RNA sequence: CUCGGAGCAGAACCCAACCUCCGAGCAGUACAUGCUAAGACUUCACCAGUCAAAGCGAACUACUAUACUCAAUUGAUCCAAU
């Protein structure tokens, strides 16, 4: 019995009259590019990753960011042109290149990439870090603009908060200073956020921290909705995340539903999800920045459940499934000795009723 | 009598992708014997040189792209002679390796071929990555 | 007694093996050498049949390891 | 097998089986493996690992070598620092 | 499987030159 | 076993307990004919005790 | 399953064939998985110090 | 069937008593090894004493 | 209670309120759990020596380079890398 | 007269004839071919045989290394030697 295949099988095309005559690869690595290419297409027969490929939705994710600046390609392509002539003509950078002593600085790579492709980098970051997916549902937006967020660790050093960088949190008892580029008469809205913070209910967050109508780019000005609390990951819970969101408001705003008071040690009232946030206040806000951390548990957390959130520190543990082991049977033929000791609880002797 | 902040769940539920990666707990996809390369890894270093241009790529396991430098954007452009020599290759690791930090990304596996090892090319784009921070071998999962 | 002697004798044999494990190693390099020269020299002897192959290529090689041991006897 | 002896009247035990076996209380047998000191040299270590190890035997064999042996050697013993001691009884034994 | 309309999908020999001393 | 035959008074406490008391009230069944040599005090039960 | 074949580059035999294919060719062989079912462990509260 | 190698014992140097049967071409020197010894925990040298049989 | 009990020497409690701070309560009293055993005595004997333990550990003052974990060896390389990506202030 | 591969036996397993063919009774490289241990296959019984995660201990930053290549490459109990 035979079945016709569903479909194109994968080496139809080729021809096998002139097989002398083919083009063949004569290379291992042009052969795996050609093999990946066909691994990652389409196909109707069973494949690995229709059974372990993070299943996806045919609907695209949508756009809930800032418009994307308008830029002249042809005047930027003819300035790019220009400047890799004047480098090339200058005969000791060929020199160097030659010799493999020239280097790159790093520090201006960074703040041309924070302009150019440092959004769509910090966008396929956030979505690997999973906080697309809970904070918005999936809704996706790129951050236009730069979040530059530092902790305070002394009185000379400072902690950058990038996007999953480890900080503890000794280093964030404190507000950090927050600094981004915005021109005269806009509002924002700064917001922290633990995703997986909370004790009680898994979707929920914990709000750490609420500024809303702030101008332009001072922090302080702006209202204090929430106070700064400091986070506070269980011991043995493993390691959080902790997000840095930034909106752009178009006109003021009454978070008075929002507010909180001023201390807020109660995690009733710390509890937040931001997509039910945004949704609400979407018309008149939008998003544009982000930056986010990992913490882990430190001495200081037990300030934090002790003194200010008077209660007791809880402790978690990583508890693995119990080893199976088959239904023990009258005659285990062929087993070694010690097949009983697999199947007995205690390990002292046991007399009965003697 | 009883409290309000002290009501704990019993089980604790972390939705975070590299809990378990950065705990060295979770499972590496083991298998795949009698192909190349490899998959028993989390994060994988993937380098990938073209005629014109050098890209290096860190990528999870399950395929997604965490970071990437390559020398086809302007940043690291302005600043080469040559896209396709070993220095852009040694920079395009510098690069990498600070993105990589940024990023939380401090272990990774490299899975090259007998010949692009053994090229000079490669052994500064592996050396420009350690002197950066990152450790081309991840640590062993634990299973107990 | 016979516990004590035998933990002494244990004792007594792994403060020289540091040393014997050194010399061991340098008879393998030594002898390892050899493998090498040897292999050389019987190249060599091929050479100068001059490509003059035949029956009388195995008798040639034959005649200059009696030389080669020549040499040693002097 | 002696069923009756000549004079005394009752079963006798063999004795090529109590020199190879051992009886746990529960009923199980408890035996070594045919070559374990043969020919060491040509085996793999995987399989000298399982030839010195004590495995059990089967119903049809238990219930075979129980009519070669008396009582005496189907009681419960109490011998003093046993290594099989803990192996004398089941638990979380089901049907 | 000879009956799946997949089989035949490994076949490789017939890609490559007749090779037969 | 032992506190359960003394709460029956099948073995008194207020005099020494040896070996034949324990017999006497069937609290243990020695055979020496079978290699035994007495009774071992185990530790099942201590808590309770 | 059904997936795209790539040798070690260590071994001679397949890569001698793959590198007599035609460019386009790919080679497919049948492999079989294990999808996993149980999670590797979970968190749990063992105490509130 | 010619007998070609030869099945050996090597005795340990530490004195502990360990030895290993082992397989050399009979046209050959006496072996002198390094292999584990389980008594001390480490690596030690072996000596080719007596022969056992001929493979 | 740890600060409260006299039958220690005071540099003890110091030092055994810095190894085992993750066994000491809000209150201050310091816990010893063990369930190895059936019988209460066999649990209450370890939970016991575990003290002997602590005021040894403590009293000896050892300050030898013992093997590191390997659990720990990623930790070692986690927080070196942080401390490269910290910065000081340009105007200090 | 024992063992292994192929056909008969086309596609899970199994399958005979004084049926049709080809072979084996080794060799070579290592000297951690060290210890231990979940879970499994099994020549239609038993005996025997086989694959193995984790772990201890090593090795290691190159070696498709962490159960060597190799198809079969073989012999129970008693007893003897030690
Ligand atoms: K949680
Ligand atoms: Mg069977
Ligand atoms: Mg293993």
């Amino acid at each position: 019995r035979r079945t016709p295949p569903l479909g194109p099988m994968p080496n139809s095309d080729i021809d096998l009259s002139n097989l002398e005559r083919l083009e063949k690869y004569r290379s291992f690595d042009r052969y795996r590019r050609r093999a990946e290419q066909e691994a990652q297409a389409p196909h109707w027969w069973r494949t690995y990753r229709e059974y372990f490929g993070e299943k996806t939705d045919p609907k695209e994710k949508i756009d809930i960011g800032l418009p994307p600046p308008k830029v002249s390609r042809t005047q930027q392509l003819l300035e790019r042109k220009q400047a890799i002539q004047e480098l090339r003509a200058n005969v000791e950078e060929e020199r160097a290149a030659r010799l493999r002593t020239a280097s790159v600085p790093l520090d201006a790579v960074r703040a041309e990439w924070e302009r150019t492709c440092g959004p769509y980098h910090k966008q396929r970051l956030a979505e690997y870090y999973g906080l697309y997916r809970d904070l918005f549902h999936g809704a996706t937006f790129v951050p236009r603009v730069p979040l530059h967020v530092a902790y305070a660790v002394g009185e000379d050093d400072l902690m950058p908060v990038y996007c999953g960088n480890e900080v503890t949190p000794t280093e964030a008892a404190q507000a950090p200073e927050v600094t981004y580029e915005a021109e005269e008469g806009s509002l924002w809205t700064l917001l922290l956020t633990s995703l997986d913070g909370h004790l009680l209910e898994p979707d929920a967050e914990y709000l750490h921290w609420l500024l809303t109508n702030i101008p332009g780019n001072r922090v302080a000005e702006g209202q204090v909705t929430c106070p700064y609390l400091p986070p506070f990951p269980a011991r043995g819970s493993g390691i959080h995340r902790l997000a840095f969101l930034l909106f752009k408001q178009d006109q003021p705003i009454d978070f008075s539903e929002d507010a909180r008071p001023s201390p807020c040690y109660q995690l009733a009232q710390r509890t937040f999800r931001t997509f039910d946030f945004y949704k609400k206040h979407q018309e008149t806000m939008t998003p544009a920045g982000l930056s986010f951390f990992q913490c882990r548990w430190d001495d200081s957390v037990t300030y934090i459940f002790h003194q200010l959130l008077d209660m007791r520190e809880p402790v978690f543990e990583f508890v693995r499934p119990p080893p199976y082991h088959p239904k023990q049977k009258r005659f285990p033929h062929r087993q070694p000795l010690r097949y009983l000791d697999r199947y007995r609880d205690s390990h002292e002797p046991t007399y009965g009723i003697y | 009598d009883p409290v309000e902040n002290e009501a704990v769940a019993p089980e604790f539920t972390n939705r975070n992708p590299r809990n378990l990666e950065l705990l060295s707990v979770a499972r590496k996809e083991r298998g795949w014997r009698t192909v190349f390369p490899s998959r028993e890894f989390w994060h994988r270093l993937r380098v990938i040189r073209t005629q014109h241009h050098v890209e290096a790529l860190v990528e999870h396991q399950n395929g997604k792209v965490v970071v990437s430098a390559s020398t086809r954007e302007w940043a690291i452009k302005k600043h080469l002679y040559s896209t396709r020599n070993v220095v852009a290759c040694e920079s395009i690791g510098r690069v990498l390796a600070q993105r990589c930090l940024e990023a939380g990304i401090n272990f990774m596996v490299y899975q090259p071929t007998p010949w692009e090892a053994a090229s000079d090319s490669m052994k500064r784009l592996q050396s420009a990555m350690t002197e950066g921070g990152v450790v081309l071998r991840e640590p062993q999962r634990i299973y107990e | 007694q016979k516990r004590r002697e035998r933990e002494q004798h244990i004792a007594e044999c792994m403060a020289k093996m540091p040393q014997m494990i050194v010399n061991w190693q340098q008879q393998q390099r030594e002898n390892w050498e050899k493998a090498q020269a040897d292999k050389e020299r019987r190249a060599r002897l091929q050479a100068e049949a001059q490509e003059l192959l035949g029956y009388q290529v195995d008798p040639r090689s034959a005649r200059f390891q009696e030389l080669l041991q020549d040499l040693e006897k002097k | 097998l002696t069923y009756f002896s000549a004079r005394k009247g009752k079963r006798k035990t063999v004795k090529a089986v109590i020199d190879r076996f051992l009886r746990l209380h529960c009923g199980l047998w408890v035996r070594r493996k045919a070559g374990y000191k043969k020919k060491l040299w040509k085996k793999t270590p995987a399989r000298k690992k399982r030839l010195r190890e004590f495995v059990f035997c089967n119903k049809t064999q238990s219930k075979l070598l129980d009519k070669m042996t008396t009582s005496f050697w189907k009681r419960r013993n109490w011998y003093v620092d046993d290594p099989y001691q803990k192996y004398h009884d089941r638990t979380n034994l089901k049907v | 499987y000879k009956t799946k309309p997949t089989h035949g999908i490994g076949k490789y020999k017939h890609l490559i030159k007749a090779e037969e001393p | 076993r032992l506190q359960y035959l003394i709460d029956l008074g099948r073995v008194d406490p207020s005099q020494p307990i040896d070996l034949t008391q324990l017999v006497n009230g069937r609290g243990v069944t020695i055979q020496p004919l079978k290699r035994d040599y007495g009774v071992q005090l185990v530790e099942e039960g201590a808590d309770t005790f | 399953t059904k997936e795209v074949y790539v040798p070690h580059p260590r071994n001679t035999e397949a890569v001698d064939l793959i590198t007599r294919l035609p460019k386009g060719a790919v080679l497919y062989k049948t492999f079989v998985h294990v999808v996993p079912a149980k999670p590797e462990g979970t968190f749990k509260l063992v105490a509130m110090l | 069937s010619k007998s070609k190698n030869i099945l050996v014992r090597m005795v340990s140097e530490a004195g502990t008593g360990f030895c290993f049967n082992t397989k050399r071409n009979r046209l050959r020197e006496k072996l002198t090894l390094l292999h584990y010894d389980p008594v001390v925990k480490q690596r030690v040298l072996f000596v080719e004493k007596k022969k056992i049989r001929s493979l | 209670h740890l600060a409260t009990a006299e039958w220690i020497a005071e540099p003890v409690r110091q030092k055994i309120a810095i190894t085992h701070k993750n066994k000491i309560n809000r209150l201050g009293e310091l816990i010893l759990t063990s369930e190895s055993s059936r019988y209460q005595f066999r649990n209450l004997a370890d939970c016991l020596q575990k003290i002997r333990d602590m005021i040894t550990e403590a009293s000896q003052t050892p300050k030898e380079p013992t093997k590191e974990d390997v659990k720990l060896h990623r930790i070692r390389i986690e927080n070196m890398n942080r401390e490269r990506l910290r910065q000081k202030r340009i105007h200090s």
